[PDB]
RNA sequence: UUGGCACCUCGAUGUCGGCUCGUCGCAUCCUGGGGCUGUAGUCGGUCCCAAGGGUUGGGCUGUUCGCCCAUUAAAGCGGCACGCGAGCUGGGUUCAGAACGUCGUGAGACAGUUCGGUCCCUAUCCGUCGCGGGCGCAGGAAAUUUGAGAGGAGCUGUCCUUAGUACGAGAGGACCGGGAUGGACACACCGCUGGUGUACCAGUUGUUCCGCCAGGAGCAUCGCUGGGUAGCUAUGUGUGGCAGGGAUAAACGCUGAAAGCAUCUAAGCGUGAAGCCCCCCUCAAGAUGAGAUUUCCCAUUUCUUCGGAAAGUAAGAUCCCUGAAAGAUGAUCAGGUAGAUAGGUUUGGAGUGGAAGUGUAGCGAUACAUGGAGCGGACAAAUACUAAUCGAUCGAGGACUUAACC
């Protein structure tokens, strides 16, 4: 329930291989070729599916 | 479903009235019985001037319960009260008479007796 | 089903709070949790609108709340939300069989990253 | 589900009449030995009516001998020779499980 | 020795002429074609490969189209391989109808069971809970892990995790009924998994 | 076990008994096999092989032990810090209070008693149980798989029959074998019996509200109460340990010498256990020994002096999105307009139990009809109406030698 030994630079850095945090899945938008989320509406024309909002 | 400790009225003529179960029979860890089972009791409640009485360590059978039966048919009986009668070593009653409704599964087992004095078997 | 951090209670004063609030500005933003739930909710009103029998609107009325949209000079005259739905609202869809909402995508929420969504009746 | 629906639509006793809890009903039941059959009668009270299709139960109520009885069968059973309605009940539930915690005028189901 | 693979559709209940009630689940096997034949000298080992469902050409790929393709149908969803059974039947392409059992004929229906998620012991292995009162601060706990001597604990020490998805065969169920028409067969008892899963029904090794 | 020694630990190695979980040994309690019997049979005594599985529930006590009741096929002996307190209890005991008897002038004490009395810790590492990501497996992918190896299970009674036969003066009463039905246990599932069912139905109290009546809503444990769908599930249902092969233990023997006989052994043959290896269930190619079969994509372009590189693609897969049969998150599975994945809608369905409004009867409460009505989370089928849009990303161009084919 407390540590024995402490954790070295190695081996916290080994955990932290996986705490990253992914690329955005977005892509440009069709309308203004500017980047957005998939399936989202776009921030920049307020356009979604051709269709302005 | 009949277990240690569990109390039942007694469906017949002997002084016994009400009865506590001290063993179910039929192997080690058997904790429960249902009717057909044979079960191992004593007297808490008596009638005077009874053959049997107040004390009395005693084999006893099922006859009637709340947890009842299913049947190969797709049927199934129920009481409302959990009843017992008090046998000897054959599978024969103490009592001469017995009270209330019976069920089939003592004909399947052999407890003809009671099968015959009971008044309606369902 | 959907539930929302709340207890029953907390969930459908919150759904009737919501619903009330689409029927009345048709055009909300909110999390896609609370859209996805009160989709059902609000469609099955608007079908009580296109039914239009007194049974409906009683039915409804169990639900919507009791708040104004405006008020109207024939006098000043208010009209409620239940006004706006069987009068103004279903009427649009009494050809649109099913699907009177939809829920279009905007962007996560600063302060809890929550999903955030403009949900819409059309 | 409909497939089930299908396949059990055969063995759906047609014999059967329309009942509800509430009323008497005498149920002409097989008891059956090893090669012998006697038709036994079950006079009693509906007290529910579950299911759906032939796996559709009902339980039948009665009191022998001071002693409360119930007994369930399946509605399509062959071994329900009959099924006689005598006296339908106003009753104001489905499901009649009061009767059990009552003996004797309290147990009686008004007629129409 | 006879084999199909087919979709759970449910449980139900059916007489019998004796008037016992019999409850059977329903299974549908339709659509099972013969796609490959294996053999000792190609593979080391006899069995014969079925496939079950038909679907689409969109949710199929290039290669499983192919694969069917050697065998004249249609891409398949479920494909599955049946030992001890004979080759000289089961030609490729052939349907393999529900006939060929019978009522009476006695199976293994193999399947994969239900999903219970993340469990703990006592349900998952049947432990023990300890007392609820008196005191107790232990109920669902697993106990002890074991002794102090290996300064370690043994493995097999059952815990709690993932309880269900694992494959199960259950033997000597009774085929009730055939319906070739319906390419419906029913089952005595029960099989394992949910609705819509596919059993694998054969002739019982014993 | 009682003890002896005082070698680790006094900068802390927590004690008896119980609960949870077990695991190991065999000096085997039961089941199994066998030899001797002062073994007639039934039952038994003693001894050898066997650790596969099984080996109860209560009363008194803090209790282990032990006595008792009642069962059992049997109610095994022991080791693991007399297993297990960062897993629980905390009754006893030796913390402070008080009292009894007793010893002491006394303060006070007693393996004398009695009443009462605080058991801290967010798991770093290994280990354990489950789930993923990365790379590899000399091209890149999709499915199906062998099975090294590994785990699991492995128990057993009672009744019938053989046959009231054998045996016995009778009393009694079999072996071997055939079959039926149970206990405990495991697995699965929810059609049945039931439970639960806080976004289903109803009744109902108080009070506030919806302007009033009426109908309804809020709070009162979901207000209480009667039911109850799906799902989850046992106490419920289905099935299981069947039948068995191969080689052995103890043992019984065949043949046969050494040792003209004898000898089960020395060479050599056979029988022979619930046990060993298999049969049955499950996991399993990270089985770096990285396996096999089937099918699919092809041999691009830039470069680089070589090696070798990157930079767009194919088969295929995913980011993203609708989701459940799945699920801590990931993953898995079902689908993504070449669409019924989910919501809604329409039909139904369980379930509840006879809506509202109106009318009739009644002083009224209320009752009746309209009308198995109305409502109906998760259930089923159809329906593309709503949202799964449009995109984007990863992903090969297949080294060398030998042999045979060629
Ligand atoms: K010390
Ligand atoms: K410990
Ligand atoms: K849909
Ligand atoms: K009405
Ligand atoms: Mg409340
Ligand atoms: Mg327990
Ligand atoms: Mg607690
Ligand atoms: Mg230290
Ligand atoms: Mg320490
Ligand atoms: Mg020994
Ligand atoms: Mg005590
Ligand atoms: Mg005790
Ligand atoms: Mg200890
Ligand atoms: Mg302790
Ligand atoms: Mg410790
Ligand atoms: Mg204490
Ligand atoms: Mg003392
Ligand atoms: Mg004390
Ligand atoms: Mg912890
Ligand atoms: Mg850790
Ligand atoms: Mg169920
Ligand atoms: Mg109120
Ligand atoms: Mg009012
Ligand atoms: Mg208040
Ligand atoms: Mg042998
Ligand atoms: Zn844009």
């Amino acid at each position: 329930a407390v540590p024995f030994r402490r954790t070295s630079k190695a081996k916290k850095r080994k955990r932290r291989t996986h705490v990253k945090l992914q690329l955005p899945g977005m892509n440009e938008c069709s309308n203004c070729g500017e980047y957005r989320l998939s399936h989202h509406v776009c921030p920049e024309c307020g356009q979604y599916d051709g269709k302005d909002v | 479903m009949i277990q240690q400790e569990s109390r039942m009225k007694v469906a017949d003529n002997s002084g016994a009235r009400e009865v506590l179960t001290i063993k179910v029979l039929g192997g080690s860890g058997r904790k429960t019985a249902n009717i057909g089972d044979v079960v191992v009791c004593t007297v808490k409640q008596a009638t005077p001037g009874g053959v049997v009485k107040k004390g009395e360590v005693v084999k006893a059978v099922i006859v009637r319960t709340k947890s009842g039966a299913r049947r190969q048919d797709g049927s199934y009986i129920k009481f409302d009260e959990n009843a017992c009668v008090i046998i000897r070593d054959d599978k024969s009653p103490r009592g001469t008479r017995i009270f209330g409704p019976v069920a089939r599964e003592l004909r399947e087992n052999n407890f003809m007796k009671i099968v015959s004095l009971a008044p309606e078997v369902l | 089903y959907r539930k929302l951090g709340r207890t029953s209670s907390q969930r459908k004063a919150l759904l009737r709070d919501l619903a009330t609030d689409l029927i009345v500005f048709e055009r909300i933003e909110t999390t896609e949790a609370r859209a996805k739930e009160i989709r059902k909710v609000v469609e099955k009103l608007i079908t009580s609108g296109k039914k239009g029998d007194l049974h409906a609107r009683r039915q409804a009325a169990a639900f919507i709340r009791h708040e104004v949209v405006e008020v109207v000079q024939v006098k000043n005259r208010p009209v409620y939300a239940l006004q706006k739905l069987f009068d103004d609202v279903a009427p649009r869809y009494a050809e649109r069989q099913g699907g009177y909402t939809r829920i279009l995508k905007k962007g996560p929420r600063r302060g809890d990253g929550a999903p955030m969504v403009i949900i819409e009746l059309v | 589900n409909k497939l089930i629906d299908e396949i059990t639509k055969s063995q759906l006793n047609p014999d059967v009449p329309n009942f509800r809890p509430g009323d008497t009903v005498r149920v002409h039941a097989k008891v059956v030995e090893g090669t012998r059959e006697r038709i036994q009668l079950f006079e009693g009270v509906v007290i529910k009516r579950r299911g759906a299709g032939i796996s559709e139960t009902f339980t039948v109520r009665k009191i022998s001998n001071s002693v409360g009885v119930e007994r369930t069968f399946p509605v399509h059973t062959p071994r329900i020779a009959k099924l006689e309605v005598i006296r339908r009940g106003k009753v104001r539930r489905a499901k009649l499980y009061y009767l059990r915690n009552l003996r004797g005028k309290a147990a009686r189901i008004k007629e129409i | 020795t006879k084999g199909i693979l087919g979709r759970k559709v449910g449980m139900t209940q059916v007489f019998t002429e004796n008037g016992e009630l019999i409850p059977v689940t329903v299974i549908e096997a339709a659509q099972n074609v013969v796609l490959q034949k294996k053999t000792v000298e190609t593979d080391g080992y006899e069995a014969v490969q079925i496939g079950f469902e038909d679907k689409r050409a969109i949710l199929s790929n290039k290669p499983e189209q192919g694969h069917v393709a050697k065998a004249n149908t249609t891409p398949k969803r479920f494909i599955r391989e049946f030992r001890d059974v004979n080759l000289d039947e089961y030609e490729i392409g052939a349907e393999v109808k529900v006939d060929v059992f019978a009522e009476g004929d006695i199976i293994d229906a193999t399947g994969v069971s239900k999903g219970k998620g993340f469990q703990g012991v006592i349900k998952r292995h049947g432990q023990s809970r300890g007392p609820m009162a008196h005191g107790s601060r232990y109920h669902r706990r697993p106990g002890s892990m074991g002794p102090v001597a290996p300064n370690r604990v043994f493995k097999n020490k059952l815990l709690p995790g993932r309880m269900g998805g694992e494959q199960i065969t259950i033997q000597n169920l009774e085929i009730v009924k055939v319906d070739v028409e319906k390419n419906v067969l029913l089952v005595k008892g029960n099989v394992p998994g949910a609705k819509k899963a596919l059993v694998q029904i054969k002739t019982a090794t014993k």
